[PDB]
């Protein structure tokens, strides 16, 4: 395991859906809070889903 | 453009990812967006451009 930055780890997959990364750095504190109002979502989701 | 910016502790360079194979960073392998207040944890160094020493 050889260790490395989380935005740049995002940066990496970024790239490889062949949008490039200067993309990400621009945007990188709406992509943080688009990330974590999903993650928070989701229990609220799997609680009230049946 | 490929790679990563990597410093030994007193000098840039750009190598690929998966194998250290240092490189100085010339305007060939880099490429620019924007002006340099919006990144986050941006650095400072000289990007050599290799037509300005030819000076033909
Ligand atoms: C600790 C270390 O790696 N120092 C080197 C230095 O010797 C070299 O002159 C410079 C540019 O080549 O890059 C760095
Ligand atoms: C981290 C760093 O070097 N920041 C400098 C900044 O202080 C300076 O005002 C600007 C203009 O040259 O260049 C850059």
């Amino acid at each position: 395991a050889l260790q490395i930055p989380f935005p740049m780890q995002m940066a990496y997959r970024f790239n490889g859906i062949g949008v490039t990364q200067n993309v990400l750095y621009e945007n990188q504190k709406l992509i943080a809070n688009q990330f974590n109002s999903a993650i928070g979502k989701i229990q609220d989701s799997l609680s009230s889903t049946p | 453009r490929e790679g990563v910016f990597v410093s030994n502790g007193t000098h840039w360079f750009v190598t690929q990812r998966n194998f250290y194979e240092p490189q100085i960073i010339t305007t060939d392998n880099t490429f620019v967006s924007g002006n340099c207040d919006v990144v986050i944890g941006i650095v400072n160094n000289t990007v050599y451009d290799p037509l300005q020493p030819e000076l033909d």
